[PDB]
This record gives C-alpha cells, sequence and structure tokens, in this order.
RNA sequence: UGCUUGGACUACAUAUGGUUGAGGGUUGUA
RNA sequence: AACUCUAAGCGGUGGAUCACUCGGCUCAUGGGUCGAUGAAGAACGCAGCAAACUGUGCGUCAUCGUGUGAACUGCAGGACACAUGAACAUCGACAUUUUGAACGCAUAUCGCAGUCCAUGCUG
RNA sequence: UUAUAUACAACCUCAACUCAUAUGGGACUACCCCCUGAAUUUAAGCAUAUUAAUUAGGGGAGGAAAAGAAACUAACAAGGAUUUUCUUAGUAGCGGCGAGCGAAAAGAAAACAGUUCAGCACUAAGUCACUUUGUCUAUAUGGCAAAUGUGAGAUGCAGUGUA
RNA sequence: GCCCGUAUAACGUUAAUGAUUACUAGAUGAUGUUUCCAAAGAGUCGUGUUGCUUGAUAGUGCAGCACUAAGUGGGUGGUAAACUCCAUCUAAAACUAAAUAUAACCAUGAGACCGAUAGUAAACAAGUACCGUGAGGGAAAGUUGAAAAGAACUCUGAAUAG
RNA sequence: GGUAUGCGUAGAAGUGUUUGGCGUAAGCCUGCAUGGAGCUGCCAUUGGUACAGAUCUUGGUGGAUAGUAGCAAAUAAUCGAAUGAGAGCCUUGGAGGACUGAAGUGGAGAAGGGUUUCGUGUGAACAGUGGUUGAUCACGAGUUAGUCGGUCCUAAGUUCAAGGCGAAAGCGAAAAUUUUCAAGUAAAACAUAAUUU
C-alpha cells in the first residue's frame, strides 16, 4: 500500500464498487435470476491481482 | 447543425476538401481507382468497339 | 546458399534431415529482391525486375516500382492494369517474372503438378475424396 | 525450502498490468506483454490455443464501428441523403 | 430425401487432458489438467464420462442416401398401378369404397377445370367418397416422440388420390382437403401412390 | 406452404412471438369487436387500447359487463380491466390479467389517428369480396 | 512581458511537384 | 419393550425417471461490407432508487430525422408536449472521454514537453 | 571557369524542410495465396521410403484468389486457353521393387471472351500531369478552354502495330 | 373459422427494361493479288553438378555455382548418345466476368439430430464465479400454478419460526 | 414412413405395491395410490439400443461416529456489577493477581495487501465451543500539501536510429561504419568560428 499508482487507484475502485450486493429491489423485474452476486468479492476468499 | 450545414455549404467549390467532411464511405473502394477514373477505356480498346457491334438476331430455322 | 536455423549441430528427428551447410532455398533472389522492396516501402506495388551485374559476395537487382496513386497514374490506362486491388503486393503472391517462374508454372507436362490451381494446392486438389451424394 | 518456507518470501509483483491489454502479461523486467505484444505491432496470436484466441477474437464484445458498417453497407452506405416524411 | 446430423468433430475435445495417472488409486482415463474449479481431474477424453466424447460418432459422409436401379423402380410403379384395381385389398388397407361406383374410377375430363374446392367437394360428395374422408379428419394426431419438438407434429391417414392429366387448376385446388394428394401422369412418382 | 421464405418451426415460431420487439406487440394484442361493429365498418379485428372499452367472454366469469382499463402490461402480454378484482386477505385488490384473445370489443375512442386505422382496414376486406 | 485556460498543431518510411540548396562530380560563358 | 432380523405404510436426507426447452450442432441456398476520417481488444465514466449482461462516450441505459401510431412499470415521480407524437424499431443526421498501427517525447509515473493563435490576469 | 586562386549558367549524381498535396504497417482466416518442413506412426524393430512436398507454419490478397490465350498435345480419317466434377485408374512407373505410394493428354458435362506491352517505318511530341483563371455543375483527389503559368517528357512520350 | 399469420393477390417505395432529344468520342471496311520492308524478349535458355522435391525413372520442375548461346535458331516428341529427317510449337514481357473453394463475418429458411451426466466449453448475469505470478486451464447451476392469488389476522416464543 | 372409424383432464408417460394372472425365460397384461399432458399394438425399415463389473467418470449416502478420533506448544486466569430471551470467555467497564521484558505479544515505516481503518445498527451461515462485540454481512462516513514524495540526473542493462544480415517474425548482439547522421552558438561576408560522435 500507501504508494499505489493511477491506474490502481482507479483499478482499485472498480473492484470496490462492484462490491454491493443485489440491487435491493431488481428480484422484482420479469424472470428474476438474481439470487445473490456472482462476482461477490470477500478479500482473504477471493484475490485481485488482474 | 447549423454550425455544420454552414460549413459545408461555404467549403463548396474547393478541391483539398477538409478532411472530417469528406465521405467516409469504405476503405476498399476510396483508395482504389474511383469509377469515373477507373473506366477510361484505351483507344486501341474503342475503336474494336466502334464498328462491328453485337447485333441482336436469333440464329435460327 | 542458405544455412537451417538450428544451433550449433543439427536437427534431431531423423537422418533424413541432418544436412545444413549445403540447403538451397527455392525462390530465386529475383523473387527474393521484390519483397525486400515492398515491405521496407511501405507505399508502391511491384512489376518486374532485371539483373544488372555480379560478383562473388552480392548478386544485386533492380525493382521496377510503380507508383499507385500518383493522380496521373488512374487516367493512364495502358497501365491501369496492375492497380486494382488484386494485383497489388505481387512479390509474396508469386506473379513478378520471377515469382511467377518460381513455383513451377505452365503448361504442360513438364509441369503436371502443380495443374491444380497454384503448386501445391495441387496436393490438395487430388486427395480430396468425393464421398458422394448417392453411391 | 519448498515446502511453506518459501510462501512468504514471494511477494515482489513480477508481472504488472500492460497498456492495451487488461490481463497481467507485462513482463517488467523484459518489457514484454505475455498474452499480446505491447512493444510489437502485433497482436501476436497463435494457431494451438484454439480455445484462449475465442477470449482475444473478432467479436469477443464492443466491435463499435465494425458493428456500424454492418447496417450502413446492408443500406448501400447511404450517406449525407437524410430522410422525408412518408408520402 | 435423408438429410444430415453429426456431433461436432471436435465436441468434447476442447481439452488437454494428459494422464495425471498411475497409479495413485484414481483411474486411468486422462485428466483435466490444473483447476481450483471442479475439474481436477472429473475426466475428459474417456467414452465412459462426463463431457468426454461419446463413441466414435457419426462422421457425416455416410452411405447416407442410397442408390436404385432403373427398371426396379418402374417395376415398381408398376406395381403399385396393379394394386389400384383388383378392389378387394384396396379395402383390407383402409379406404373405406362402400359408396364408390367403379374400380378403377375414371372420372370424366371437365372436373380437371374446378376452380373453387368447396364446388370440389360437392363433386366428391357425389362420389361418396366424402364420407370417407370424413375417416381422415378422425385419425389426424400427435406423433409419438419427440415429435413435438423437432415440428414433426402429425400427419394422418392419406386418403383418395386425384391423377390430373394435364393441370388446369386442380393443383392450387385440391390442395386444402386434408389427405389429398395429386399428380401428373408423366411423373408418376412412387411414394406419393404407395405410402410406407 | 407455398412461398420458402417463412419458417414453421416450434423454436422459431416461438422466437418471433415471446422475444418479439416491445411496439409489434400492440400488433399482437387484438381482439375481437362486437358482431354489432362488423356492419358500421365490416372488419373483423382490431388491436386494444389502454382506454378503450372490452368485454370478458371466455375466462373466469364468462361476461356480461361494460369496462374500462387501466392498462396494457405489454411485457406480461395481458390487459387489465376495472371491475376484475380480488384481494388478499389484507384487503387490497388488483386487477387479474385476461389475455386479449379470449375478450370482445364493444367501444373505442375514435381519434384522428383511431380513424384513420379503420380506413386503412376499411376496403381491404372488402376488396377481398370482389373475387 | 510571464502566468494559468482553451484550441490547432509538431511520427516515420514514402511517392510527384514547390522552395532554399550542397558538391578538387561534369562542362560551358567570362 | 433394550437391541438386532425382516417385510410393507409413514415421515425424512436426496434428484434419478418421464415429460416439457426463448437454447446447441448439422444441412443448403443467399450477398461483399477489413483502418491514418482512428479499426480491432481494454481501462473507466455512466442511470432516480443499479452490481452485472446488454446499450452507449462528457449529447453518457440513450441520442436528429424517419417510420408505425400510446406508454414503459417492482415503485415513486414526470408524460396524455397522441392534436403537431408515447414507446419501439429503423437509422442517413450530428456526436465519439480514455488507448492502439501512438500521428508530440514519451508509461510499474496521468508525469516531461515544444510551436502558434484564441481567452483571462500580470501589467 | 578546378596554383584545390572568383562569378554565372546548366548538367549530373544528392540533400533538408511543423512546405504544399497524398499513398501505406495493422485487425481477422474456414476458403485462398508465395513461404519455411518437422514427429509419434506403418516396415511387425529401424536408418531411405511413410506421417508429407504434412499441425505451429504468418509476409500477402480478395469476393474471388492464383492459373489462363500454350516454347501444349498427341502421331492419329487429328486436336487446340485456364480452372472443378465422372471416368481414364487404384491401371503407367517410382518403389529396403518392403509397408506402401501415384499421375496423366486422349473420351463426355457446365461455362465460354478474347486481346495490350517490348522491339523495323508508325513517320512534324502530333504526349502527359500539375498550376492558376473562368466555362459546366457536383458532396467528382471532377468535364471546357486558357495564361500556352510550370514541370515531366528525347536517357523517349502518343497514335497505328504483337508468340 | 379466438389471434397474428399463412393463400392468391392488391397498397407503396426504390431500381430495372430508354422511343426521342442533346452533347462528347471515333469510323468505310472485310476482299484477293504480288511488288517494299516481315524487325521478336540475354546471366536467361541449356549442358555439367550439388541439394532439397517429384508419377518421372542416364531426370520432373524449382533453386545456389561454374559456364555461357545461337538466327533456315531455340526448346518440345517420356531411354540415354550422336547421326539423318519429320511433326508441332516459339523461351525468358503483361492483363482479363464466368462454370470452381467457403467451420469466417452478415441477414435466411430446412430435418431419420440431442432433451440439461446429451447437445457448442455454457439454454441462464460461461469464455463470467474460479484457481496458476505466468503461457493459460476453465467448470456448477434450465423446467412454482391457469393467475402471484406468496400465504392478512389471532394465539406462543426474544425472533426466521410454529 | 405405412397402419388399427387406436385410448387421452370422465386422468395419458414413468413411480411405488402385503391386489390378481399369463412364458420355459427375457418381458407384458391388470387393480389401487400418487401424478398433470401426452402416449403405445400389428408390418415394413432402422440408431449414439438393454450394464453388477472396468484401481471405471459424476452426483447423493453408509457403517467406524454421526458422535468415536482428538481440538495438549507460547506460565494462568479471577470473584462482583452489568446488560442480555439466555455469558467460564469474548462484550464490557470495577478490582487486582502473572505474563510480553526496550535485539517485546509495545509505538510508527517499507513490499504485498485493497475498504479491512471509524461510527451506527444487528438474524442466519462466518469466528474448527458459545456470542449481546467482531478483519462476516446491513447501513453510513472517512485519506486535503510549493516544503513529506513520485516527478529531474544518471548506475549496472534493457539493444529501443537504419550501415547490416534472415524466407519472413524479429536478432541467448562493447549496433563505436551510418550526406549535414553536430546540441548548436544574439550569428560575420563568401559551406557563423576552432569546436560535437
Amino acid at each position: 500500500a500507501a504508494h499505489k499508482s493511477f491506474r490502481i487507484k482507479q483499478k482499485l475502485a472498480k473492484k470496490l464498487k462492484q462490491n454491493r450486493s443485489v440491487p435491493q429491489w431488481v428480484r422484482l423485474r420479469t424472470g428474476n435470476t438474481i439470487r445473490y452476486n456472482a462476482k461477490r468479492r470477500h478479500w482473504r476468499r477471493t484475490k485481485l491481482k488482474l | 447543425q447549423k454550425q455544420k450545414e454552414n460549413l459545408r455549404k461555404v467549403f463548396k467549390n474547393k478541391k483539398y476538401k477538409p478532411l472530417d467532411l469528406r465521405k467516409k464511405k469504405t476503405r476498399a473502394i476510396r483508395k482504389a481507382l474511383s469509377p469515373r477514373d477507373a473506366n477510361r477505356k484505351t483507344l486501341k480498346e474503342i475503336r474494336k468497339r466502334s464498328v462491328f457491334p453485337q447485333r441482336k438476331f436469333a440464329v435460327k430455322a | 546458399g542458405r544455412k537451417r536455423p538450428v544451433p550449433k549441430g543439427c536437427t534431431y528427428g531423423k537422418p533424413k534431415s541432418h544436412g545444413v551447410n549445403q540447403l538451397k532455398p527455392y525462390r530465386g533472389l529475383q523473387s527474393i529482391a521484390e519483397e525486400r522492396v515492398g515491405r521496407r516501402l511501405g507505399g508502391l506495388r511491384v512489376l518486374n525486375s532485371y539483373w544488372i551485374a555480379q560478383d562473388a559476395s552480392y548478386k544485386y537487382f533492380e525493382v521496377i516500382l510503380i507508383d499507385t496513386h500518383h493522380s496521373a497514374i488512374r487516367r493512364d490506362p495502358k497501365i491501369n492494369w496492375i492497380c486494382k486491388h488484386v494485383h497489388k503486393h505481387r512479390e509474396l503472391r508469386g506473379l513478378t517474372s520471377a515469382g511467377k517462374s518460381s513455383r513451377g508454372i505452365g503448361k504442360g507436362y513438364r509441369y503436371s503438378q502443380t495443374i491444380g490451381g497454384s503448386r501445391r494446392a495441387a496436393w490438395k486438389r487430388k486427395n480430396r475424396e468425393h464421398m458422394h451424394r448417392k453411391r | 525450502t519448498k515446502g511453506t518456507t518459501s510462501f512468504g518470501k514471494r511477494h515482489n509483483k513480477t508481472h504488472t498490468i500492460c497498456r492495451r491489454c487488461g490481463n497481467s502479461s507485462y513482463h517488467l523486467q523484459k518489457s514484454k506483454c505475455s498474452q499480446c505484444g505491447y512493444p510489437a505491432a502485433k497482436t501476436r496470436s497463435f494457431n494451438w490455443s484454439r480455445k484462449a484466441k475465442g477470449r482475444k477474437a473478432q467479436g469477443t464484445g464492443r466491435m463499435r464501428y465494425l458493428k456500424n458498417l454492418r447496417r450502413r453497407f446492408r443500406n448501400g452506405l447511404r450517406e449525407g441523403g437524410a430522410a422525408k416524411k412518408k408520402t | 430425401n435423408r438429410q444430415a446430423y453429426a456431433v461436432s468433430e471436435l465436441a468434447g475435445h476442447q481439452t488437454s487432458a494428459e494422464s495425471w495417472g498411475t497409479g495413485r488409486a484414481v483411474a486411468r482415463i486422462p485428466r483435466v489438467r490444473g483447476g481450483g474449479t471442479h475439474r481436477s481431474g472429473q475426466g475428459a477424453f474417456g467414452n465412459m464420462c462426463r463431457g468426454g466424447r461419446m463413441f466414435a460418432p457419426t462422421k457425416t459422409f455416410r452411405r447416407w442416401h442410397r442408390k436404385v436401379n432403373v427398371n426396379q423402380r418402374r417395376y415398381a410403379l408398376v406395381s403399385a398401378i396393379a394394386a389400384s384395381g383388383v378392389p378387394a385389398l384396396v379395402q383390407s388397407k383402409g379406404h373405406v369404397i362402400d359408396g364408390v361406383s367403379e374400380f378403377p374410377l375414371v372420372v370424366s375430363d371437365e372436373v380437371q377445370k374446378v376452380q373453387k374446392t368447396k364446388q370440389a367437394v360437392i363433386f366428391l360428395r357425389r362420389l361418396k367418397i366424402w364420407a370417407d374422408i370424413q375417416k381422415v379428419y378422425k385419425s389426424q394426431r400427435f406423433r409419438a416422440g419427440r415429435g413435438t419438438m423437432r415440428d414433426r407434429r402429425r400427419i394422418a391417414r392419406r386418403g383418395p388420390l386425384v391423377v390430373y392429366d394435364k393441370d388446369e387448376g386442380l393443383r392450387k385446388a385440391f390442395r386444402n382437403i386434408p389427405g389429398i394428394e395429386t399428380i401428373n401422369v408423366d411423373k408418376l412418382n412412387l411414394l406419393k401412390l404407395a405410402p410406407g | 406452404k407455398q412461398n420458402p421464405f417463412v419458417s414453421s418451426s416450434r423454436r422459431k415460431n416461438r422466437k418471433r412471438h415471446f422475444q418479439a420487439p416491445s411496439h409489434i406487440r400492440r400488433r399482437l394484442m387484438s381482439a375481437p369487436l362486437s358482431k354489432e361493429l362488423r356492419q358500421k365498418y365490416n372488419v373483423r379485428s382490431m388491436p386494444i387500447r389502454r382506454d378503450d372499452e372490452v368485454q370478458v367472454i371466455r375466462g373466469h366469469f364468462k361476461g356480461n359487463q361494460v369496462g374500462k382499463v387501466v392498462q396494457a402490461y405489454r411485457k406480461k402480454f395481458v390487459v387489465y380491466v376495472e371491475k376484475i378484482q380480488r384481494e388478499n386477505a389484507n384487503g387490497t385488490n388488483v386487477y387479474v390479467g385476461i389475455h386479449p384473445s379470449k375478450v370482445l370489443i364493444v367501444k373505442l375512442k375514435l381519434d384522428k389517428d383511431r380513424k384513420a386505422i379503420l380506413e386503412r382496414r376499411g376496403k381491404g376486406r372488402l376488396a377481398a369480396l370482389g373475387k
């Protein structure tokens, strides 16, 4: 940490803003197939590296 | 639009046209021998197309 | 000649395949000396060639390039043939003087394969089995 | 020497993210992108990794202008003409 | 008119098993390579598996049509004409005929020029076989399979045939009644006559 | 049947009815007109509208009813009616959906556009009464 | 004048002119 | 009654059977469409409540004209600016951040420039 | 104009330009094109054969590509551009005369389209392209002349003439 | 015959068949006869010889090397060599739509195909979750009923519950 | 593909079975009980056709045990008050016992982590025991520079202008040869002067 760079500050928001759960109403679409997420990150059961 | 449409009327009547206003059509027919200029037939091939023409008959009994 | 790029003690596999220091290339120099124009010069086609001289450390030819889009050359229609799209870069595809002659092209029976199109597009033509609709 | 006594001595990142890529492949020291070829002017592809090509092939996502081209040339590349009300 | 069908000569073999094998008391079938991903090994490449190729499958040049002879064809045609008449066995293979007035029935050549086929069941209702083709509307049904997903829904018993000599409007007229499938004389294709 | 360019395959003719687009549905949500209305204009069929009047014939209730409509839930292939209701146990009712091909039109709104669709349907059947 | 804020610009290989040309290369007029 | 042996009922772990398939692969006729005017792939920024897939490019879940002719919808809220178009699809108009074949020198650095006008303050 | 003592004019090789004005590396690949050329395998082993003038092979194209108007056949009561299919034929020879390889004109079928270059004599550069100025219009890197404004062009342009 | 559709067809837009008019560009033959000139591709043919390669064998072509051509000549005629002829073509220059090839890309239908341990690696938020740093390896998971009408409210527990 | 005016929401396919029966036998026929939309018999053909097995592939599930194996290293925790549906803990705060001993189990820095840091709120998996707090979720905020630093300079070395070679890609390369391949320098005619590889 603490000496990142301006990709790995902007890359790390996208692997941060994707760490919500499901939108908390959108399981009332038509044909709701979304229970909880596929990409769902913890941070010791899942690594980043890309 | 009027910032575009005013340009192409005052950029009428020139060659060396503006790049962003030059007919963005294809690749494989822009840079290969324009069609008013690629039918420019040759002299010894427009004399054999002058005097013996294709005649529309039916060779039958 | 041409020496085969394997390092320092030569090829593995078989003794059909050992011999290096005399192996000879196939395309003659008069069609290599137009690839070594056509890619260093990104702009122009290739028309013919002719040798001049020879001494022991080079043979060394000339290349008669043609411009492609000088606005003269579109309206010069006795040499209009070469600036359709299908004739450009005629050093690789083998339809210069020597590059025609390199692939074994004529007719008839000193050339009988190559006949199936190009050259060894014979040796994908004749082994092509026709399991019919109705045998 | 390799059981677990080398798992705390492997921290230095030796494969960073490249430019026209996204897949960590640029080998810092030899300055060469692995999956593609950043300093090579060619997407170094091969004819023995058929499966991997299916991730870097023409038609794996955006295709911005290519999509437009399909429709434009289907109408006949009609440009500069705009429509009129139906009569 | 058989079409072709095959499993696509890759399939299964998007692969790189090579045998993390023998022995650690897991079997010999070659094994999918690195993993973390429920694929180590779990076995491609071998025809008793999950994902692997099924047995040496249809390479799509087969003897998939069959070829016939020139004489046996019309010998099978002339052995269909002579199964039109002798009208016993054409009752015993269906086609109830208890109102037709002639075997083999030959109608007048005026009826080639019928226009709207509602006026032509009147022809059949005045040939006492409209109550015959009423057998066909019973037997339209559903195929046994696997008909009802590859679109072959079902059929019924093909009813009467009517040879026209020279066409006027008949082929464009009769086509709507379920079962009647007509013909020109100078073809006389086989399996429209004698089905099955 | 006669022209090869229209299919019949079961995936294919459900391809282009479920996942057909979101304005072609109004070309597919039609209902039969009333029998008296088949003489003012003498056309069989018309698509329903979001504030018209349509009537149940073959549903749960079998129909003797005038009724308007709140909306046309064109994802759900359906149309509501502002008297067919059923609550939960909580005391809150909605409009149980009834598909267009089980209901009957009694009154349309004849606007400027909606009159022009009648004349487009006007001669077209009547031209087919000549032959 | 210098600051900050916009734009336009400013690859290389390269073809035919354009300009300025460099040459105990080759002459000519002196 | 403990327990163990055995049938069936019945509850229970399980997802096999059969059915159903907005999909797969095969079969065959059609057409020429690949960029120096910025392609192909990525990074991001996206919207009212939004992560994705899909859509896009500071005009950012859509876009001028066009066509057809009233809605999308879990909900709030705006519409009915149908009647001078809802929402679609078509699509010609205009747009196209960021990077490539990097067309500034150049990237484990949003870093270093250089020319010229414009536009603000020095003054 | 060269004791290496100056100009000017050409020429000849030859530069430099934020000149003008324009063309190109790249993506894909089934098919196609010139390339480079391996191996388990078969011979009951293997080394020439085979896998094969083959998978990576990558440089090149397109709706065609290459070929194509014979320095061919055949040897006959002759034929006659190129390509694909049926057959020639699993026959001719190549073969550790081992395994195994392997064509072909000729016969019939689709389609059919033949001709510019070079070089005597062809006998007033009669040539070609920019430029600017107008004609004529058009989303033309455009049609008519002109100044005959350049330069290209005799180290040869054009017309007629070609196995 | 409930609905689009599908059936012949009408509606409509774009081409596409140009009689004439104009402008621009050119042309008198073929025809037999003999007078005069009938000019023809130069390190390439071809031989030697090495090395891949061929159905090709005292050679198929394609190549590097040495050679180095003739003008009533040059190749070519499947056994080499002269030697006599004969026949047929004229090397090293250059272009052309077709009938041929199509797992691509784009819109299109089709059946003796599979029915979620099958079928493309995936019917779905499969080249995504995921591990290897890497090259890259790649799985699992479809099918509430006609309608969401999804179980109000009462009782019990602190609750999802019961 | 032919066929039986074939049965089918007045219950069709499989699933069970202490209903009944036919064959030598494989196999059907049949009753009841689920079940909710399609199915079989004769005769022509036929395809990826019947499984106990392959140290067989995949998915449940046993006995041992479904409570055995063992969760034993780092001195060692404790009464009372809370609150809590419920506490040996952790969750606290009150005491006060002993450890870590300043080449610490202490305070802040590097690589790597990537939202863990903080408040607020909490039910279930998560914390190889519990759980009222947690490096889990829910829900909110939170990282300010002219001086700290990347940025400039250059080090071993990437071989990265086109002299060169290679069939091309590109070259397990002290590319020192490459008109001027000079940075130029307030400059002077008449390649600005000796200068820069």
